């Protein structure tokens, strides 16, 4: 369980921040392209 | 320019452990998503963070929210240094405290309502003396990291114990820490700072190297300039930046003392330095202690200078002590002091060029509410022969005009002043013109 | 303020290129001609920069704006104006049919004179056209594949005439040196002075205004100032301002050069001093200008000489010995104000003083701009920058900066050139430009 | 003789005056019409250009 548990629970913890960033990134990219015509 | 130096820019998300880079850069640097990184900023300050990948980030930039910048003491569009942190332990037990105004009625439920949610199952890294911010309920609260087992940095995992114990940290005591002067509050001197570092920090830091190529270091250094240029500042910075024990001798203060107490304090400082060594003794206002002996029609004054000469001279090379000193009236210092063994090397903290003047203005307006129409470069050009001081006080008078243009909206007899009107207050260009027209 | 500035009027018009290239043709808009009482093919007096006048045929053009006026190069050149200056137009109803007119051709547009110019160039051009021409017009004629430039030297009667079939056409003399015209082209007027509106304004109003309207002052019961003194450090533009006032002004202008007066023999100085004041009193309204006053009239304390003191007296006594009704102004100029004998700045004498001082960066710019207008400047050249990089610099300094820039630029090509060639590869000359680094290199020599 | 010689001299001063200041209508008109007709010919060669340009403006702007 544990010495592996820490590492996977952590990697899986980062990869979840990564998602909630990527989530923003595209929302912003689309507001850039929405800006540059509008 | 180097790989691991990057220009600072705002992050897209507001997460306190998140430092956004561009893929190319991470690859170049051998970094993987969600590694732990050591950011080094102004004033020796370091922060420890989670690096992540962001498309809209430039290759040469780096993204970070306020709360990180603040703890690197940097600002939007500084440069910072990033490197891997592969040592990072899971912390055992970490002491945190909240900051006196962010929390009133304070130490009730900050574990459960703020920290625990924030930290828990996140595996955030934190560093000793990071101040961070958490939102919980409608309030926001600022927490300093006081200590971390092990120090200075750790990863805060579910079983890391979280000590909410002590007295709430005073705003004042942390504002004091903001106002520390370091080499970044000094404008237009790279040339000289460079020299000082290599006459002073380098032979105190690597005394092996000089005995090794059969060379003696310089040991008396003298800063000179007209007044307002930045000498008294450069020392105050050297002090906060340097490796060594630092004793400061203030000329007029030594001379304020009684026949003999001066000579005492002189010795005491040299003894205290020889003792804590590697050391820098700094003498400000040398001219006031050690004038041209011709001019001083006094018994004691001459005794002091002797006393000084004999301490300067009375330093074994292996003492590991540097004497800096500083003056505006170089030629009025007793010529005995610039001999060999004594103040050997001299550094001109001169009048700055328009470039320098710019850096200076830029430093002095960083905490200032500047309008769009303000053209610092212009001001820099409109101010020939101006020194650090002059340019600072110009920025003052600008702001004291800007404030004067709102005295209709304000009352001198109110207790404190309408916040809206304060938040609104900006420094125009014409404030700068009005200032320029007073200081000519 | 310094308030002597151009006013909008009917007969003042903005200069713009003509559609056709006829040397006697000035195109206006009908409305304007009507407003002005002018008929198609009348003869008009155009007045331009530097007292220059041209005389022309006005005609009507639809595409011409009401506030503009059209004219081909050859007219603009002889008004000394440029595209988008203002000029003054008025009727010329005196215009005689000329009897006999002397014209000559210009040396470099005739290399290898085919010697037949009456027949090939001029006669066709002039004949049955009834062109007006003015003394000192330079005009251009195409005949054969060549083009040839002809100066009008004199016209009988002068200064303008209509050249009709029987007006005799003298092609006699020596071909006019390009030089001796490109000297008159490169003669100085107000527009070649940078950073002085303030002072120019003053000068105009202590000098030109009371010479031009002496009615007005005797009329509001006031006396004009009559001694004016320009002072500055040296390089600032005093000697220049006089050279311009001379070319621009109404009055007869006599110049007295200090060191030149003092070069002369005991008594000849005092003579020439008188001669000038006499000649002026005589052609008056007049401006006497004294350059380098400090060299004639120093503090009498300093000059351990008999004659030197006699001269100053002579001067004082001419200054004083001017009746108000003389209509003469004495300007003078110096860099060492305080060294001039204090007797001269009394009442009746040099009453008013004008500081031709050190210029601000704005001025420095105008100056640099003037000094580079004939110069082959690259894209990367930032005059504004240079202006800022040059604190405490004066006119002179900035000029010689622009010299040294160009002499660097020239030095960067010395591989492509030979000092031992007779003259130099045209391609490489046409190619030559002044970079910004030429200016930095200059700035780093003059500090 | 000499009591007449100054009377005689004056007389023939007024004979050269009246001779020389004795010694139009058929050219007075010619010059003016040949001139007006010379200008009205420049006018043509201008108007000639004007329209050629007007049409190159309208040609330019489409
Ligand atoms: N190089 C600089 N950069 C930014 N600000 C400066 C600089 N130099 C001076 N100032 C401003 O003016 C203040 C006074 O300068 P200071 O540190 O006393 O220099 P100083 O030349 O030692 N004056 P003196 O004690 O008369 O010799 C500084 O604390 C700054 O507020
Ligand atoms: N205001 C200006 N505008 C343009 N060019 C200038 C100006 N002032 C000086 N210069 C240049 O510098 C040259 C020399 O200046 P000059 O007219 O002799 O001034 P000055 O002050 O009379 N010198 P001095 O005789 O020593 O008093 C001029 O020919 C110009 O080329
Ligand atoms: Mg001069």
């Amino acid at each position: 369980d544990v010495v592996v548990k820490r590492q996977e629970a952590l990697a899986a913890a980062r990869l979840k921040m990564q998602e909630e960033l990527n989530a923003q990134v595209e929302k912003h990219k689309e507001k850039l392209k929405q800006l540059e015509e509008e | 320019n180097r790989p691991n130096r990057l220009i600072v820019d705002e992050a897209i998300n507001e997460d306190n452990s998140v430092v956004s880079l561009s893929q190319p850069k991470m690859d170049e640097l051998q970094l993987f998503r969600g590694d732990t990184v050591l950011l080094k900023g102004k004033k020796r300050r370091e922060a420890v963070c989670i690096v992540l990948s962001d498309d809209t980030c430039s290759d040469e930039k780096i993204r970070m929210n306020r709360v990180v910048r603040n703890n690197l003491r940097v600002r939007l569009g500084d440069v910072i240094s990033i490197q891997p942190c592969p040592d990072v332990k899971y912390g055992k037990r970490i002491h945190v405290l909240p900051i006196d105004d962010t929390v009133e009625g304070i130490t009730g439920n900050l574990f459960e309502v703020y920290l625990k949610p924030y930290f828990l199952e996140a595996y955030r890294p934190i560093r000793k003396g990071d101040i961070f911010l958490v939102r919980g309920g409608m309030r926001a609260v600022e927490f300093k990291v006081v200590e971390t087992d092990p120090s200075p940095y750790c990863i805060v995992a579910p079983d890391t114990v979280i000590h909410c114990e002590g007295e709430p940290i005073k705003r004042e005591d942390e504002e004091e820490s903001w106002n520390e002067v370091g080499y970044d509050d000094i404008g237009g001197c790279r040339k000289q700072l460079a020299q000082i570092k290599e006459m002073v920090e380098l032979p105190l830091r690597h005394p092996a190297l000089f005995k090794a190529i059969g060379v003696k270091p310089p040991r008396g250094i003298l800063l000179y300039g007209p007044p307002g240029t930045g000498k008294t500042l450069i020392a105050r910075a050297v002090a906060n930046e340097t490796g060594a024990f630092f004793f400061l001798i203030n000329g007029p203060e030594i001379m304020s003392k009684l026949a003999g107490e001066s000579e005492s304090n002189l010795r005491k400082a040299f003894e205290e330095a020889e003792k804590n060594a590697p050391a820098i003794i700094f003498i400000d206002e040398l001219d006031a202690i050690a004038p041209k002996r011709e001019k001083t029609h006094g018994e004691v004054e001459r005794r002091i200078v002797s006393q000084l000469l004999t301490l300067m001279d009375g330093l074994k090379q292996r003492a590991h002590v540097i004497v800096m000193a500083a003056t505006n009236r170089p030629n009025s210092i007793d010529p005995a002091l610039r001999r060999f063994g004594r103040f050997d090397r001299e550094v001109d903290i001169g009048i700055p060029d328009a470039t320098g003047r710019l850096e200076i203005l830029q430093i002095h307006t960083k905490n200032m509410k500047l309008a769009d129409d303000v053209d610092l470069e212009q001001v820099a050009n409109e101010t020939h022969g101006h020194v650090g001081a002059d340019l600072a006080a110009l920025c003052s008078e600008a702001a004291l005009q800007a404030i004067r243009k709102k005295m209709d909206l304000i009352d001198l007899e109110d207790e404190t002043i309408d916040a809206e009107v304060m938040n609104s207050l900006a420094v125009t260009m014409d404030d700068f013109r009005w200032a320029l027209s007073q200081s000519n």
